[PDB]
């Protein structure tokens, strides 16, 4: 249960995020926005949305994920500005730091059954 | 465990409609998630959502697997629906990345 999906149009931020989480033992999959079915296909333990989104609405994706997956089974995190939306466990404001991002993700993982398997 | 942020990136070009393309992600993720987790990051682009991306990478067919790191970059075109071939292709890649030395010289 170490699969994390990151959705963002900006490849540079996504590349850094993917590399930092992978070396920590987690697997990050970068998916393009606008495709909920793709998100469902690779249903991770947590979904990372990094602003800004030009091909979709941030609230729309959050709402759609909530409708298909329960909050106890799938967690939603937003990287960018504000992040004060319902269905979001924690938000990560930019600019972000390597240690800061990892600590927030790790702490956010303390939910549901808090078990590796 | 000292090295960090050093991972390989695999790109998958697919179409969000065809079952063989939709399930391809599932077969690719399954093999990488268990056998090679924390080593390879996966990037997926939907050609039906942003057609110009495919044109930029000169890709007119899907599903297509593109190797970003480690370079030189490589292009893999074939049936990704079959887990057997996918595992075989990924296993070969694993051996290539595993055999890496820092300033071996000789």
């Amino acid at each position: 249960e170490g699969r994390i999906v990151l959705v963002s149009e900006d490849e540079a931020t996504s590349t850094l995020i993917c590399s930092i989480l992978t070396t920590a033992g987690y697997q990050v999959i970068w998916l393009v926005d606008g495709e909920v079915e793709r998100l469902l296909a690779l249903t991770p333990i947590a979904v990372l949305l990094a602003e800004p989104f030009s091909y979709g609405d941030v609230q729309e994706l959050v709402d759609q994920l909530r409708q298909r997956c329960t909050p106890e089974q799938l967690k939603i995190f937003i990287l960018g500005s504000k992040g004060n939306y319902q269905g979001v466990d924690r938000y990560i404001p930019l600019p972000i730091h390597p240690e800061s991002f990892l600590q927030q993700v790790t702490m956010g993982l303390t939910s549901l059954a808090t078990s590796a398997q | 465990m000292a090295p960090l942020r050093k991972t390989a990136v695999l790109k998958l070009y697919v179409a969000g409609n065809t079952p063989n393309s939709v399930r391809a992600l599932k077969t690719l993720a399954n093999i990488l998630e268990k056998e090679f987790k924390g080593v390879y990051a996966l990037k997926v682009i939907d050609v039906l959502k942003n057609p110009q991306l495919a044109e930029e990478d000169k890709i007119l067919a899907t599903p297509t697997l593109a190797k970003v790191l480690p370079p030189p970059v490589r292009r893999i075109i074939g049936d990704l629906s079959n887990r057997e071939k996918v595992l075989i292709a990924l296993r070969l890649l694993a051996e290539e990345i595993g055999d890496y030395k820092d300033d071996d010289d000789k």
